[PDB]
């Protein structure tokens, strides 16, 4: 359940490292980071959330 | 205790990529491995330092020289490759991963931005073989952590 949208973001996070500039990549483990902790405390609107917006900087980095 | 303190650690590493510079997110990332490390193997007092010395970067955010921040990246690799020892009552899939792990903190110690950006990828796909089960990958990003971490002595 939760350790899929953590694989998604993670997923998400391992792409923005190959391509993207410092900031991009600063934004991204923020996101990492953020989720972890969500996860740990169960919370499936939060990890959802910060799926979207790992999805949208991955769509900043089109 | 420990799993109320990593949470503490992590929280205030958000904080520090907030307010820090490369070098001390580039630390502070450092120390938040490294304690996960000492949490895989049962050390508390390690994570117990850890959280003193991320909170020390972050009051001391606009006064840390850099010197300090090396002789913290070289100790935090010390001290990883030292929790290494306690990791032998675990399954095998773990152990590499905190092998993975410690590489990854010692090429953060003395590697370049570039090379710590690969440590960096390659460790969060050491992560996703973890929940995967992968041997066979985790033994060859394993061994390629091995050919960066003396490719940068
Ligand atoms: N788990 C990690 C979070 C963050 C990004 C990446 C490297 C470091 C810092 C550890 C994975
Ligand atoms: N300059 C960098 C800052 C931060 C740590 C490391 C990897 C990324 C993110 C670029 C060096």
């Amino acid at each position: 359940d939760l350790e899929d949208l953590l694989e998604k973001i993670k997923d998400i996070v391992l792409k923005v490292m190959d391509i993207g500039d410092d900031e991009t990549i600063k934004r991204a483990q923020k996101l990492l980071i953020k989720a972890e902790l969500a996860v740990e405390n169960k919370d499936l609107k939060e990890v959802e959330k910060l799926l979207k917006e790992a999805e949208k900087v991955y769509k900043e980095v089109k | 205790n420990i799993k109320e303190t990593l949470q503490k650690i992590k929280e205030v590493v958000l904080e520090i990529m907030d307010k820090g510079d490369d070098e001390q997110i580039k630390l502070a990332q450092s120390l938040l491995i490294v304690a996960e490390i000492a949490v895989a193997v049962g050390d508390k007092e390690t994570v117990e330092k850890m959280y003193k010395e991320a909170k020390y970067i972050l009051d001391n955010i606009n006064s840390i020289t850099d010197e300090e921040i090396k002789k913290m990246l070289e100790e935090a690799a010390k001290i990883a490759k030292k929790l290494l020892e306690k990791a032998k009552d675990l399954p095998e899939e773990e152990r590499i991963l905190l092998r993975i792990k410690a590489l990854v903190i010692e090429v953060m110690a003395y590697g370049d931005d570039e090379t710590i950006k690969e440590a960096q990828k390659l460790l969060i796909k050491a992560e996703l073989a973890v929940k995967e089960g992968d041997l066979e990958t985790l033994k060859k990003i394993l061994k390629e952590m091995e050919k960066m971490v003396k490719e940068v002595k």
